[PDB]
């Protein structure tokens, strides 16, 4: 849900990025891959994170295995925004994203 | 007022559906196909009727909903159309729009078949519902109808945007027509005043289709929390200082600026059309010549009222 | 020829679906949706792949194919397209128009999208194949194409019909274009001479859509088997005489008189009855845009309406103040 | 399976006629019925009854029952033609429905 | 001014030329091929250079011509162009937009190519000689240029219309640029003041075609020769009686409208399109645009006029 | 097969004309008019007939031609259209596309109208006559048709071209419908199996206008004979040796790469010539119907402009008079 | 030259009104076939015969003959202006065409 | 007739070569100013001259003269072509243009 490690994996942004960028860079650092994190999965361009665009992010299939329940889901979401989210619009950004 | 997104009764694309073919945090009944990119509320087939509701209820006193829409059809003839509800429980099936009869709440009808004969459609029309009332189907409900509006809002050039906004017991329908691409260039389209709704709802779409048959595809729906400005409670001491974050959000866009060039470097290192760009220009020029007409009425209206304060000396 | 109406592998409305929402003798897979009118196989949503094939395997020799299909559009170019089948096993899925690939039979492939790149899309394109032979989805099979043929088949304010015939070896492909309500107005696609089809096989129609999308419906679908001219056992042994059939159609047809007088009075009895108009359910694509330029134009018109109001009134409390003064 | 009984009921025409033509007057001469039979089941307009008009004919969605099995519809239909159908055209004319 | 009719040097369809192959009253030289309902003064071919000029000379020092043309090209640029002249003698051949250089009298160039590279082409250029000069071809003529002005002339949905008046010894060039159907439309677009030319000339059209090719068609030309209405002379005592006239006129119309009945009557007993019909009504519609602010413009000016002469007092 | 180049049965360009302004071997008649470069055959003038015809026969039983053509409009709708002819007679004048009428030969119609009202013109027919049969002008020739290929011609950014081949008793057209400048793009139309034709007749290509307008410019027209592919005497003793063949192909070469370089320097040297580009010379109806309309807005742009201008100019007169006041 | 004659005649404008008009009247007016005559030479629409349409209406070809000069087109046309037009205007009107 | 004097004719090709190439250096070689006479005349791209590229290469309109007839021409061509080409492709290579 969202942990450290998750956000800081080498693997998953370069398999995000196959396609759009054919740059396979040897390592980055923890934090330019978190910023190539927040970038990727913000699908309607505003570099405004939402709870859908988060749904978005933990949920998708990549490359079998069970979904996640929706409880769950709600849960973990709701979590990210309490903690995160400080002007309580609804959006997460990277000034409020830059805590975990 | 200030606006909270709430995830939880609202989609949109481009990811709308996911694998186990359902919307989440939302129920579709009927003949509604949800797709990666839209719902397709009610198809182009005869008497088609579907309904999406949200599965939990909502729980704020004031509201706003943001609906993305496109009705399409192969004649000049619309079919049943559309309906945007907040009810108090889930209808999923019935003859009004797809939806239930004797509902308890509002509904916002998007009608494109004069069912009246007035010549008075395709049209809006909001509609109250205190739990007993059958709606006039054949009369466009005109005799329930606790206001009303004209938009033709079928085979646009683009999307049909819809604002409901319910603050302070007042339910304003504010429409973008749908010739620009604009997302907030809404136009005022029908207000109720003292209006009753339950503090606890569902929110719904749906659509139904008659003798006639267009398609009726949901882009968005995005469902805002609205709360007043004097009502709004401040949470200092939790933000972190001003000067870290100017220091975070200047590297922030100078590596989305790199970002961009790293992404134009490996386009084009890495291997529209005429009319259509043409048909784009021509609708922009439209739109340009109504924002200086609009921008000559603001002028006019100003020396309007300085004529008339120097009248009043 | 001599040619029998085959029912178990054809299909057709008003009523098309029966109480389960299935097509009898006729199994449908994918985004398939079919009605009580017609099946929509491929509806107007991204990457949609479609099927309906015939549930029992067809044995006739020389045999002949009518297809009644509308693929309409939003824009001017289409998606994937159609596929009309006459294969040994049926496809089911895959990324041959929305069924799978390396088939054993005959496959009329109505394209809409050029793939290659040439404009020469949309088109019919006649296709054998072996069972080895792959299909090239991003050449538009030209490379395949047994007997092309350029037709136009978007859009259309009536059904397009297709016509395939195979008789003697000969798959002869006749199009009506879709321009005039008459059914029999077929004109001549293409033609393909002395070709080898298995001797039993599942009939099936397909349709798939794209990065694009258009609706591919299929109205009807009728299956006639064709017999020899010379090779037709008279056999008028069951046939009565003709006296029981002077005696049988004079009187069906004092019925239809009878049953038109008796019904014309009651037409006009209640007229509540409601007619809609055809001409409205049809507008090319270029029409709708300049509609739409036309639609676009009443916003400034109004707001030019306005602008004369209030500038109007304005004249009108500058006269009265000039009044006020003196 | 196109039984004497089933075209010599009164009822069942009477529920189809219901709203096309307004005119129930009183019981109806035997031919008059089947040819009110005949001509209601035919949806295009051939004079000419075929298998799926039959078999429209023989499933009603009348107003609960089972539906009647593909196998026994196909082995209907099959003795119907075969029985009924002369010229060996695959369609059934008044004349051949006549017999019947 | 009163403006009479002068047929000797005029021409027009739908019978423009006679059965020798000849227009009545003019002359054709070089490539162009006078049909019966237009003259293609220089067709699309590489290197056409083609006149027609009056036979006989003008008589009268104050007129006005209107000249009706469409230039239509495969592209979006043009060939040397067109040129309405007014000489002293007939040129018929030569360099000069397919007429004789060194003329004595005004000619009024529409050029559609840019030679100078200024950017400043299609235009409308009047160019006065004396005699002996020579046009500067590759500079378009822009050192020797009285006035000048700058359309669009080309490709236009319909006829381009211009109306040049030789009154008071001055010319004026005003052009209905094409958008519009309607004959009287014109927008001014060129003035010279105090310009001497001959007291009789030759009136001739002209066109020529360079690398690039377009269609060069004058479908008429009209030659009024004006009067002042001071030095109009009346002649009385030779018309009929007003009471005659109202007598013939009123059975005229009757006539006149019981003629249209018989068209009507008779064209029903014995036996334009969509997408053209939606382009006429979208031109239209633009037209109705810029007629009302037109409107709107001198309302404006009246009230600008009103507030000055009451601040005046 | 083998093909010979014919020169006396063709023409080119950019010296199509001669000082004479005539066509060499060809014989031109009606509204053609023959220029440096192409032949507009039927200018976009109301009622135009045009023909050029061989002055001489031929006698080739399998030939070959190459034919490069222009139909040009400024609407959506051509007039009459174009034909090429293999007759035995010169038409000249008449009402068949600017040709006779009761030919005896072979004739390729390039139909751009749709007289008959199916909707299914432009396209091209192949029609064979023996001297007695008359041509149905107001059906398109539909009843003779021997093959029909639906094929739009007119307004292509490059153009047209066809090839007719006459060989082994097989008419086969192919048309290059001029999308791409590649000159070897040759597509399929239509073919016509065992015709008879006249075993020595006229080369002839036509063009007619009607109530619409279109230009029929064709840029060349080239003629091979073909011959059998074993029944050609090889006479190799004309032929000197492989030797002078390799001491002559290299210098040739040599010439070329050395010319190359030598004019490289000298077209930089003089920096005054000037190019012009090539998608400019192309523009669709619609999108030409589309930029006209956008072109009629900026009218509408410059009165609202002085409209704001004469406003802002009362607006500031209105508050000088009010500081005027105080 | 525009003679009394030539205007009064019965037969040309029937030959004219072939076509356009599909009523063969038996015999019409000097005055009715008159207007016909002046209806049909007003090719502009706008009922105002002029020089061009004069010349039209003179030198048209039917249904071989030589074709009259341009001098004595030009002659007969200027004494047609001379004589019927009188408010100088170079049209002539029905009003001045009713003299002859 | 295509003559030797013809193609070996300095001020002919200095005439064509005016404009194109502003390089008039000296006296050329034979075989060099024969290489300069076939490139020239070849109007198209194929290496390859024909009978039409020969015809314009024969009839100039260089700077009077009397235009050959059609007759003399086409006999010129078909010397050229009987005499000149071997293979019967019915153009005229390099090859075959040197030996004469
Ligand atoms: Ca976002
Ligand atoms: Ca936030
Ligand atoms: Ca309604
Ligand atoms: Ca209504
Ligand atoms: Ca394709
Ligand atoms: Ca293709
Ligand atoms: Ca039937
Ligand atoms: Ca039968
Ligand atoms: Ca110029
Ligand atoms: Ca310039
Ligand atoms: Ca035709
Ligand atoms: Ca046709
Ligand atoms: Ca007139
Ligand atoms: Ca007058
Ligand atoms: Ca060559
Ligand atoms: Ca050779
Ligand atoms: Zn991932
Ligand atoms: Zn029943
Ligand atoms: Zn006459
Ligand atoms: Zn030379």
């Amino acid at each position: 849900g969202l942990d450290k490690n998750t956000v800081h994996d080498q693997e998953h942004i370069m398999e995000h990025l196959e396609g759009v960028i054919n740059k396979p860079e040897a390592e980055m650092s923890p934090q330019e891959l978190q910023l190539h994190y927040f970038k990727m999965h913000d699908y309607d361009g505003n570099n405004l994170l939402d709870g859908l665009e988060l749904s978005t992010a933990i949920t998708h299939v990549h490359k079998q295995a069970p979904l996640m329940s929706e409880d769950e889901l709600i849960n973990i979401i709701d979590g990210v925004l309490r903690d995160d989210d400080k002007n309580n619009d609804g959006y997460i950004d990277y000034a409020e994203f830059a805590k975990s | 007022p200030h606006r909270r997104f709430e995830y939880k009764y609202s989609f949109k694309g481009p990811h709308l559906v996911q694998s186990d073919g359902t919307v989440p945090f939302w129920a579709h009944a009927g003949n509604a196909i949800p797709s990666s990119d839209q719902i397709r509320v009610a198809p182009s087939l005869k008497s088609q009727r579907g309904s999406v509701w949200t599965k939990t209820k909502a729980a704020f006193e004031n509201w706003e909903v943001e609906v993305t829409f496109r009705v399409t059809g192969r004649g000049r003839i619309g079919a049943d159309g559309l309906a945007i509800w907040y009810a108090e429980n889930q209808g999923l099936e019935g003859p009004v729009f797809g939806s239930a009869d004797l509902w308890n709440g509002v509904g916002i009808f998007f009608d494109s078949f004069d069912n009246d004969g007035k010549k008075n459609n395709p049209a809006i029309v909001i509609i109250g519902n205190n739990g007993q009332i059958h709606y006039d189907h054949q009369n466009d409900g005109a005799s329930q109808a606790l206001a009303s509006c004209q938009r033709d809002f079928r085979n646009k050039p683009y999307p049909v945007r819809a604002k409901i906004t319910y603050y302070q017991n007042t339910l304003t329908v504010m429409i973008n027509n749908g010739f620009t691409p604009d997302k907030n260039d809404y136009e005022f389209c029908a207000k109720v005043e003292n209006m009753i709704i339950p503090a606890q709802g569902h929110f719904g779409i749906s659509a139904a289709t008659g003798g006639l048959a267009d398609d009726h595809d949901v882009l968005s729906f995005l469902t805002f929390q609205l709360t007043e400005p004097g009502k709004e409670p401040p949470t200092p001491d939790k933000e972190i200082s001003e000067k870290e974050k100017e220091k975070y959000q200047e590297e922030f866009e100078h590596f989305q600026q790199e970002l961009d060039k790293k992404k134009e470097e490996f386009q084009k290192g890495h291997p529209e059309s005429v009319g259509d760009r043409e048909l784009r220009q021509v609708f922009e020029g439209q739109n340009r010549i109504h924002l200086e007409i609009k921008q000559l009425n603001r002028q006019l209206d100003m020396i309007l009222d300085e004529q008339r304060r120097y009248v009043s000396s």
